Order: C-alpha cells, then structure tokens, then sequence
C-alpha cells in the first residue's frame, strides 16, 4: 500500500509526542471538525496569514485525536500528511505521477474514511507536476473533491490563496474557506507557557514567567513583519539559546586563559624572576573560577535531569490517561510529582544563592538583549558606562555645538524619554522643528545625533527637502503605485527605515518644499504609519524626524534681546501660523528658536575648524601652531550678525590655505617644523623655525 | 521497448511599464 | 444596497477623530490597526488610486492585487 | 526556525563570515554546541542542470534532504544566493525549491545558513512571504 | 564636507566668464567638452528642476535621470 | 576578481582592443604571466540554442566551468 510509501503518519508522532501542545482554538478546531463532518465536499483549507499556527492547528486536530477529545464519527481516525514531492519524485517516465496519485486515491476509497488527508501548501498542488501531456493535479481530484470521496485538510497562506488558487474559481469552491484569525496578547502568553514547558525540555535552562509576557508585549511592539505568536516563540528560542551559549563558555575565564598563555610564552622566552609567581597566581584563579564553573555546571544538569525526570513522570501519567489502569495513576502522581519537585526548587535557590559569573534564568534583560541585537532599537537596559554617556550627553554636544542652550536642552530630554521608556508607543519619539537664521547649527546637531548617537556622521537617513517644490515630489518618498514605473524598487524611505529602524530622520529645509509636501508628515507625526505603494506598513514610533527652517530670521535678528524665551516662542509660533498649515505644527513636541550666535562661540567654532585643519595636515604630515593674536584677527575677520558661522568659514579658508598651501607649493616646507601661524601686520605670516 | 518521458518547456511571460505624465 | 453607515467628520484636528475611530475599532475588533487606517496623503496625486483598488491586469501589479 | 540569513549591502564579506565560522569550528574555538560539524556549501546549478525531465529535480533535492536526515544534525548546510533558490527548479506547473523546503525548515530538521543581497532580498523573498 | 570651490561671478557682458571658466578647463582638461554647462536660461519658470534631478518615479523620466 | 569590464560609447572598438592585447599576447608583449594563455570569446546567446527545458542552459554553462 502506496499509502504508507508517499505519506506522514501524523497520528503516530502524535502518539509518539514529537508534536506541540496546542492551545486556544476550540472555535476553530471545531469549526474545522464541522467542516470534515459533512457529506459532501469535506475539505476545509485553512486560509491563515503566514505563521499563526495553521500546522500549529492540524497537529492539534490530530493530538485531539488521539487524546479522543472529540466528537465520536473522528474517534479512531488517521490523518496522513502528503508530501507533493514524494508524489511528484520518480515520475521520469511519463504518467507515473497519475498512477501514483490514482493508486494513493484509490486505496483512500479502500480506507473507508479511516483516513483524513493532509495537505500542507495547496497553492502548490494547483497545477502541480504537470507538462503538456499531463492532467495537471488539479484535474484528477476535483470530481471527488464535490463529491466527498476524500477528506482533504488544507492549509495555505492568504496570498498564495489568492494568486494561485482563485485562478480557477471551481477549484476554490470545491474547498472551503476556514479563516483563522490574529492571535491576541492573551493568546500568545498560553501558547508560549506551553512550548516554555517544551523549550525548557529541549534547552537546558530555566525561564522567568513575566519575562515570557514582556516578550510577548515587545513582541506585539517592534516587529512589523511576521505575525503572532511565532515572532515571540522566536524571542523564546533565540534567549534560550543565548543563555546555552553562555553557560557553555566563560568570558572572564576566556580573557583570563588568554592571559595565562601570554605570561606562559613570557616565562618559556625568558627561559629576578617573579613571572612564575604570577603565572602560579594566575592559573590558580583560572582553576578556582573554572572549578566554581563546573561545580555550577554540575548542578544545573542535576536540576535538568530531575526536571526530565519530571517530565517523563507527566508522560506516564498522561499514558496511564490514555490506558486507563486506575492505582497507578495516583501512585505515579503522588511518588513522583511532589519530592521531585520540592528538591527541583532546592536545587534552583542553590542555584539562586550560588550563580556568579554565570546565568541560569532567561529574564527580561535576556530578551530585551535578543531584541536589541535582534533589530537596533535601544531598548536594553544601561550599562553604566551608557548611562553616564547619555549624562554626557549636553557635554559632547558641545564638543560640536556651541551655545544654542535650547535645542540642546531638548534633545537632550528627548533622547533621555527615548531610553527611558516613557515613550509613546503611538508617537515616532520626537517631533522637531528647528528655527534660527541661517547657519547657527540647524545641519550642526543633527550631523551631532548621528555622531553621538550612532558615532558616525554621515548615516541619518537626510532627505534634503530643497527638491521638492512640486507636488510630485511624494512618490520619491512614498514609492509608486503598481504598475507605474517605480514599483519594484519603492522609495527612498521606506527602505531606509524598513532596514535600520532607530535612525534619525532629517527633512532639511522644510519651507523651500511645496506648501503640502507635509501631510505624509501628518500620518508620520500622529501615528507613525506611512504605507507606500507597494503593501507594506513602514513604523515610525522608533526614529527621531527633525526639521529645519529659517523662517523668523527677521524676527531673530530683530527681537533676540527684550523678550523672554516665551514671547519669542509664541511671535515665531505666529509665524508658522502665517507659512504652515494648522494640521501640521500641532503634531511637533517642540518648536525651538536658534540664537544667533556672540563672538566667544565663534572663537569656540575656529578653534574647532583648526582642529580638523590639523587634522588634515597631520596625514599631509605638517604641524601648525597659531598666534592667538591671529585668532583675534579672524575674530575680527569671521563676525558678522547677518550670516552666522559660514563668513567664518571661508574667510579662515582663504586667509590660511591659500598663504599656506601657496608656500606649500612653493616646494619649501620640510615637515617637523611646527608652524607657527604668528601673524603678519594684516595677514597671518607661516613660518619655517 | 523504449517509453517516454515528460519535459519542462519553462518561461516567463513579457510584462509592461505605465507612465504618467503631469499636467501642470 | 449601501454600506452600514457612513460618516464624514469635521473640525480642527485633535479632538479626537481618528482616535474614536480607534476607540470604535477596539470596541468591535479588539485592536486599534484591526481596521482600515489609510490616510489620504499616500492620495494626493491622480495616479495612486491603483494603490488602493490596483493595477488593470497585464502588468507587475498584477500579483498584489489591490 | 535554525536558519539565520545574512543581509547586508553586497561586498562586506557575508561569504566570508560563513567562513569565518566554519574556521572557528575547525579551530575549535566555537562553543561546545556546535563541535566536530560539518559544513558544506549548496550549489543551485547542480540540482537543476540535468533535470530536464519531470520530477528529477524535485528527486535530487529530496535526496540529499534525505541525506541530511541520515547524518541527523551534525551537517550545516550552506546556500548562497538565498534567492536564487526561490525560483530555483520554479517551472512550468511544478515544484519549485522552495515549496519543498518550506516545511523543511520549520520542523527544525535542517540548519540551512543564509547569505543574499537586500536588494535581491526585496526582490525576491518579501514578495514571497511563507519563506519568509 | 563642502565643494571645493563654489563662484557668483559679477561683471558685465563679455568680459571673459564663460571664457575663463573654459580656460580652465582647457588647462586642466585638455578640452572645453569636459565641462557641465548646464545653461541656465531654460528654467525661467520652476518645474523644471526635473531636467537636472530626474523625474520623480511613476512620472516620465524615471530610467533616465536628470 | 580578476575580471575587468570595457566601458564607453560605441564606434570604439573595444573588440578590438581585446584583439590587440590577443595580439600581444602572440607577440609576446606581455608579462610573465600570461605567455601561453588562451583568449577565448564565447556569446551568451551561443548557450540559447534550445531554452525551453530545464537547466539545459545551466547545464551547458557548468559544462563551460568545469
Ligand atoms: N496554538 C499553538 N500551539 C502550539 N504551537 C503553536 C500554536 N500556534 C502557533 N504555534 C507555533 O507557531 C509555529 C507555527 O508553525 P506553522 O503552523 O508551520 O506555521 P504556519 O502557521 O503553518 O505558517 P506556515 O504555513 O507554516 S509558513 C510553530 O512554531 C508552532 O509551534
Ligand atoms: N554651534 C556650532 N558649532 C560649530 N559649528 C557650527 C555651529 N553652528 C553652526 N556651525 C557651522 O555651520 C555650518 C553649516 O551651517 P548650517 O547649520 O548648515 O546652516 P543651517 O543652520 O543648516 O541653515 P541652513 O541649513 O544652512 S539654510 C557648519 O560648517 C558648521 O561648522
Ligand atoms: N475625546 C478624546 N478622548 C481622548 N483623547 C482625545 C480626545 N480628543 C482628543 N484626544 C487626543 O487628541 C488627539 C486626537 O487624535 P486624532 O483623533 O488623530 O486627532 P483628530 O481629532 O483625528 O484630528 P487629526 O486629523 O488627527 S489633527 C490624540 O492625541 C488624542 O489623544
Ligand atoms: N571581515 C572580513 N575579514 C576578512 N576579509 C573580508 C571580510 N569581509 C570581506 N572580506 C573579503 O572581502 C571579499 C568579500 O567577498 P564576498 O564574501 O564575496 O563579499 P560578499 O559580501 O559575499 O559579496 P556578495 O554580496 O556575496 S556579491 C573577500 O575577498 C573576503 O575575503
Ligand atoms: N580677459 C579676456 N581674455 C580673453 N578673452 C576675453 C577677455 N575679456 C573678454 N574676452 C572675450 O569676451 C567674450 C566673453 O564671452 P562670454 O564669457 O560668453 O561672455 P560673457 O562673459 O558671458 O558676458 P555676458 O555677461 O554673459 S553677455 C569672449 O569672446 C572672450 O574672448
Ligand atoms: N586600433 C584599431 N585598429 C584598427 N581598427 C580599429 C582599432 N580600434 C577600433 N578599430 C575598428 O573599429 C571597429 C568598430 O569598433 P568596435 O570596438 O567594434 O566598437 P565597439 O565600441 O567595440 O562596439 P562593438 O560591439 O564592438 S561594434 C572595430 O571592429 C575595428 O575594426
């Protein structure tokens, strides 16, 4: 019988339990057992959106079955899953998949219902191994699809449903549609207390029960992309084996060995000495700490071991459940269950007292780790080293940005709620406009969050708004609509925040744009959805979007002394009432006003832009020293209140370089001369001492 | 006595662009 | 012959308009984005409505539908 | 779900990584976990090169996989260009590579290593979402 | 962080601009077809940035460029 | 990576440029490398004698590699 040659028995590794206890569902397991109790057309297919648990459903169907949970026409059954390759393997020859596929029909008649046929992926069987002298797979089963001659249980994603079954609408409504739905928060706890029941099983370890529901809730929060509950099973499995993979090497005693190898080829090349003392006091905490490690190691397998031991108590317990012989069953629950368990807990704060370098417990800071190597949103909690880096926060922001108190204050407070917690989970973490006149930093802190916050200056994902006058100019953010030219490669955002979702977001020079351009920042900045064309949802609620404008420049020179920060907020708050939109502002935490900028910061910035000048004539191989009376000189050269910092930038380019790069290409300047920038009666002499 | 066999005899389909073209 | 019933809403925004949508939303559903939240700035343009019903067949977009 | 894939822009060495590991393994220098495996690399053009006859691919591929079931977890299997094996042996009316593996991935029972280009991974695999 | 140069020049008519700036180009290029004259005069109303960036996609020039 | 590509608009003749460098390569011109080696051209569309089945193509191109 070709039946056990192209099959799965489910029911027998069922039996033998190599499946996963199944929960929920008892609406939908019963709709399916309705479905398959008719008399004709028996063929469910479970339409589910990717990874909720279709096979997850069918195991369970078949786990009932075999626990006899059921109604009593499924009592007895089997359900053989069917494998399309094995169906489609050896059929080198021509019409060998239609006697096999009749044949395996032809013994289903001989099984008399016995069987319920499995199919996984039935977008597959829709014209499956076919070629022009074939029936094609879809056309041999059909007859006795109408007819109930034959059981098939299906399972398919929606979108191969749609594209692969419903071009033949026939061949859908042989089937019938059994819509699974979305797990909840709930739903997703009792599945994985389950499987934390099988993981455990499997990985060695032991698992905190509200680190499993903060899985679930970060789970639910920051990843887009697959459903539930398999992404937070996902968290499960990947911390478990985080923690294996801990506990089965040390990182102390790695750079302690390392250590030991050094002062051994230290001693064996010096052959006063002291080093073997040192190497004997070496190797001897190694020792300890290894033999600690060991010791702990051992009682972890002791407590595993008697966890197994428990575990293979329950199997009894649920076999003399299925048998049915009557003293055994409270005998095996009262030896078994209750001493075992107690010295389990013996064991665990033996563990609980003895654990030190070492980690027995997946936590919350476990899955909170796995999550923050697992996408990039920072959301493990601080090593202290972090914390007093984001308490240096205001500090290296002056090391490229001097003054400009406000902007820095708030930033500041922005990023501190971003780690903090006390985010919006509604919100994208902040909504920034930035006004000041022209060059006082509106680029400066930006290009500064990157360079602080991810250490690197050129990655924030800088869409330069001056192209955009058009209302065009949407779709190169927001992709283009099928069929149309830009459908299979999208947008420039949705890429570059689908990839790296923690990135900064500038939208340089915002009022230069269209007047609406900004209402793709209406769905931004209230909700932090922005669908493009092609499908997919893009999340906002982990980036930073920061925008800039110029706006009371007149205003700002006019009023920056004689008011408080308040009236000037509010006069420049009048006037983006008068450029923007009302929708628009009302979705921004804060409106900052850049200050225009004094003389000492101006020297700051000099001081700063010589900094990289000597820098870059350090690879050139040439040190430079200044007269500080030159710096005065360029403080007289660089001030002006109408511009900002730009007319400093130039004028030190020119009244520097070109002197300089002139005797430079004048062949004369040996290296190692480090030259003084004294001063000439008006110009900066560089000097050969 | 020699039988026969079934082949692949794969390819694709030939698909199109659309352009708008703004007005103003 | 009509849909259940339908409802244009009005005034400056934050007063809570798409959020008693979401409120209407976690009511009867059970979640926020259980619902149909398409904002109409994806729609400024006379060519995205095939981002909403879809491409006419013959094309690339023929695989996602609407 | 034993099967990372390694996404990056192309040319920062993902290849290279794969090897980096398989060194560390043969250098013992991995942990205890994965000792003493193997790893070999999958070639699509070996599979699909003779198969010009219905179901042979689909042979050849359920052979190694069975293969890969006989040395029962101590070989990790390496593919390149994830998403060449999407439409792999994806021919007319027939099995693909892919809608065979798919429930050859999620049962565990393989440890396939992945190593594509996110350009090719829009392009080929979040189009296609079970494989996903 | 900038461009290397960046140049208004002001003067009246025929007085060498276009002419110094294929100077230079003759000297450091060995032509005057090594250059990017974009000539500028095309743009005298606005929608026309898209002759230098591109069209934005799903519009016209989208294989192209600007 | 030991493969390097040729790039312009065409009328150039770098067909020819590969010819002359086989040339050379008769003549001996070239370093200690290459005397002796085998400047071989072959169409991608050589390999499209008979695209329908499977792997045919692929088949033929392993054939070429090994
Ligand atoms: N109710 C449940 N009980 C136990 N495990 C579940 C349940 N729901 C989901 N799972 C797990 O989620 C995964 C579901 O596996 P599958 O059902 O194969 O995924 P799927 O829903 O079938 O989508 P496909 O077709 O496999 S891509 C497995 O890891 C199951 O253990
Ligand atoms: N606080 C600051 N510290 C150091 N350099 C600064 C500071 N503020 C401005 N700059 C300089 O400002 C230059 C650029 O000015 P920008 O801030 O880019 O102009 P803006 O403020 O962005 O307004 P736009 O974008 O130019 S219209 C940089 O080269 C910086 O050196
Ligand atoms: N009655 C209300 N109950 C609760 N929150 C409210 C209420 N009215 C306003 N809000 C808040 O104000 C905002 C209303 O959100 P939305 O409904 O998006 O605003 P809206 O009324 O829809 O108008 P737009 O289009 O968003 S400006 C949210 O931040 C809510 O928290
Ligand atoms: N971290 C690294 N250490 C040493 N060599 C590296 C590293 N990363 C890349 N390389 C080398 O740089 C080259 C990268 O080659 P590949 O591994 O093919 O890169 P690749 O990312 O796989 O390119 P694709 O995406 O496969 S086309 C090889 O020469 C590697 O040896
Ligand atoms: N110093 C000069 N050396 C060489 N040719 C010069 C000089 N001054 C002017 N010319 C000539 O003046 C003409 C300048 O050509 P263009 O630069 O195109 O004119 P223009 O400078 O663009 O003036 P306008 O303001 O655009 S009309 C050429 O014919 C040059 O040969
Ligand atoms: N140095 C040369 N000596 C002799 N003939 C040359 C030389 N360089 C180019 N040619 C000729 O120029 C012809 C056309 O140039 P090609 O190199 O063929 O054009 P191409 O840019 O290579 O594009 P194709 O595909 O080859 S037409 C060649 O076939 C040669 O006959």
């Amino acid at each position: 019988q070709a039946l056990k040659k192209y099959t799965i028995d489910l029911t027998e590794r069922a039996e033998q339990g190599k499946l996963d206890p199944v929960i929920g569902r008892d609406e939908e397991i019963r709709r399916t057992i309705q479905v398959l109790q008719r008399r004709t057309k028996n063929n469910p297919v479970l339409i589910g959106e990717p990874g909720v648990g279709k096979t997850a459903i069918v195991e369970g169907l078949a786990q009932r079955i075999i626990n006899g949970e059921v109604p009593e026409g499924l009592k007895g059954r089997r359900v053989l899953a069917l494998d399309m390759g094995a169906l489609v393997a050896g059929a080198k020859y021509r019409g060998e998949f239609e006697e096999r596929l009749k044949g395996v029909l032809n013994d289903l008649a001989k099984q008399e219902g016995n069987v319920i046929l499995f199919i996984d992926a039935l977008h597959t069987m829709v014209g499956a191994g076919k070629a022009d002298g074939a029936m094609d797979a879809g056309n041999m089963l059909k007859p006795a699809l109408a007819r109930g001659e034959l059981h098939c249980v299906g399972a398919t994603t929606l979108d191969e449903y749609r594209q692969y079954i419903e071009k033949d609408a026939a061949l859908e409504r042989r089937f019938q549609k059994v819509f699974v739905a979305e797990p909840s928060v709930e739903d997703t706890i009792a599945i994985l207390r389950g499987l934390k029941e099988r993981y455990e099983l499997h990985h060695h370890v032991q698992i905190t029960d509200p680190a499993i529901v903060a899985a679930a809730t970060l789970s639910h929060r920051y990843i887009a992309d697959r459903q539930l509950p398999d992404k937070a099973i996902d968290l499960i499995d990947e911390a478990a084996s985080s923690i294996r993979m801990q506990i089965d090497s040390p990182e102390e005693l790695d750079r302690l060995d390392r250590r030991i190898i050094q002062l051994k080829l230290e001693q064996q090349a010096l052959m006063l000495d002291m080093l073997n003392e040192e190497l004997s006091d070496k190797e001897r905490q190694y020792s300890e700490l290894e033999e600690e490690w060991k010791a702990e190691k051992a009682s972890l397998s002791g407590t595993q071991t008697i966890k197994a031991e428990l575990e293979q108590a329950k199997i009894a317990i649920e076999q003399a459940r299925r048998v049915g012989d009557l003293a055994r069953m409270s005998e095996l629950q009262y030896g078994k269950i209750p001493e075992l368990e107690k010295q389990l807990e013996a064991a665990t704060q033996l563990e609980g007292k003895t654990m030190r370098l070492l980690r027995n417990k997946v936590t919350d800071a476990e899955i909170a780790e796995v999550l923050a190597r697992w996408t990039g949103i920072p959301v493990s909690r601080m090593m202290e080293s972090e914390r007093e880096k984001l308490l240096r926060m205001e500090q290296e922001l002056h090391h490229r940005v001097i003054g400009q108190n406000e902007a820095v204050d708030a930033v500041s407070n922005a990023i501190r709620r971003s780690r903090a917690g006390l985010a919006d989970p509604n919100r994208p973490i902040g909504s920034f406009l930035f006004l000041g006149p022209t060059g006082v930093g509106k680029t400066e802190l930006c290009k500064a969050l990157a360079n602080f916050m991810f250490d690197s200056d050129e990655a924030m994902v800088r869409i330069d708004m001056s192209e955009f006058m058009e209302k065009h100019s949407v779709s190169r953010l927001v992709g283009a609509p099928p069929g149309y030219v830009g459908y299979e490669e999208g947008g420039y955002l949705t890429e570059a925040v689908r990839r790296r979702p923690y990135s900064v977001i500038l939208l340089d020079a915002v009022e230069k744009a269209h007047p609406d351009v900004f209402n793709i920042l209406l769905q931004v900045l209230d909700d932090g959805r922005l669908t493009d064309g092609q499908g997919r949802t893009v999340d906002f609620r982990n980036t930073v979007v920061i925008m800039t404008s110029n706006l009371g420049s007149d205003l700002i020179q006019e009023r920056f002394g004689e008011l408080d920060y308040a009236h000037m907020k509010e006069l420049v708050l009048g006037v983006v009432s008068h450029n923007f939109r009302p929708e628009f502002i009302n979705r921004i935490d804060e409106v900052v006003v850049f200050h225009p900028l004094g003389e000492q910061h101006i020297a700051s910035i000099a001081q700063i832009q010589l900094k990289r000048l000597y820098k870059r004539l350090e690879e050139r191989g040439y040190e430079i020293h200044i007269s500080d009376e030159a710096l005065k000189l360029l403080s007289e050269n660089g001030y002006d209140p109408v511009y900002g910092a730009r007319p400093l930038k130039r004028a030190i380019q020119q009244q520097i370089e070109n002197p300089l790069a002139q005797q430079i290409l004048s062949g004369e300047l040996v290296p190692g001369k480090v030259i003084r920038l004294e001063v000439n009666e008006d110009r900066i002499v560089a000097v050969q001492h | 006595a020699a039988a026969a066999a079934a082949a692949a005899a794969a390819a694709a389909a030939a698909a199109a662009a659309a352009a708008a073209a703004a007005a103003a």
